[PDB]
């Protein structure tokens, strides 16, 4: 009945590193 | 597989006005999907768009 | 430093190598022009500090 | 007629007339990938793209 | 068994770590508490006191 931390996508296509 | 060599020798546009990018630069730069429109216009309704 | 690099000054885009690909030079001087006013104010802040 | 353009970082697929070139690697060269400019050495690392 | 679990959202920032092969496995939404707001202002997972 919580969302505890879900929903988290990715905001566009470009790979990132550390 | 584009060419864009079709909309700059003819000259029967009446208002070629690019927004965000140049017409000049469109021959080498790339795309994912472009979108296209259709709809007809009253004439002074351009300057809207 | 680094995130005053990648800053938008009122241009197209922040990355260089893209503003001069979708716009034309006469065109693409005016979005130069503010870039690099702000890297430079930016820069000059670092240096002072 | 408006001709909307969308990229979203996404693979492109339409392209101009311009024609491909062979891969130098280990070379400072000029590149051209789906439109991006810019120069530098083209080297693999051990990066994992999805 | 059959359920909706639908929530609505809000327009708000997030910060995403991005962990090897570009996966992202944590994040920390600046919108619920102050000591989140600090952690995303200062690009931390860890605060120090003060």
């Amino acid at each position: 009945h919580t969302s505890s931390m879900r929903g988290v996508y990715y905001p566009d296509e470009i790979f990132r590193s550390d | 597989v584009a060419d864009y060599s079709v909309l700059y020798n003819s000259t029967f546009f009446s208002t070629f006005k690019c927004y965000g990018v140049s017409a000049t630069k469109l021959n080498d730069l790339c795309f994912s999907n472009v979108y296209a429109d259709s709809f007809v216009v009253k004439g002074d309704d351009v300057r809207q768009i | 430093l680094v995130k005053q690099l990648s800053s938008n000054f009122g241009a197209i885009s922040s990355v260089l190598n893209d503003i001069l690909s979708r716009l034309d030079p006469p065109e693409a001087e005016v979005q130069i022009d503010r870039l690099i006013t702000g890297r430079l104010q930016s820069l000059q802040t670092y240096v002072t500090q | 007629v408006v001709l909307s353009f969308e990229l979203l970082n996404a693979p492109a697929t339409v392209c101009g007339p311009k024609l491909s070139t062979d891969l130098i690697k280990n070379q400072c060269v000029n590149f051209n990938f789906n439109g991006l400019t810019g120069t530098g050495v083209l080297t693999p690392s051990s990066k994992r793209f999805q | 068994a059959a359920a909706y679990f639908v929530g609505y959202l809000k327009p708000t920032t997030f910060m995403l770590k991005y962990d090897e092969n570009g996966t992202i496995t944590d994040a920390v939404d600046c919108s619920q508490n102050p000591l989140a707001e600090l952690k995303c202002s200062v690009k931390s997972f860890e605060i120090d006191k003060g």
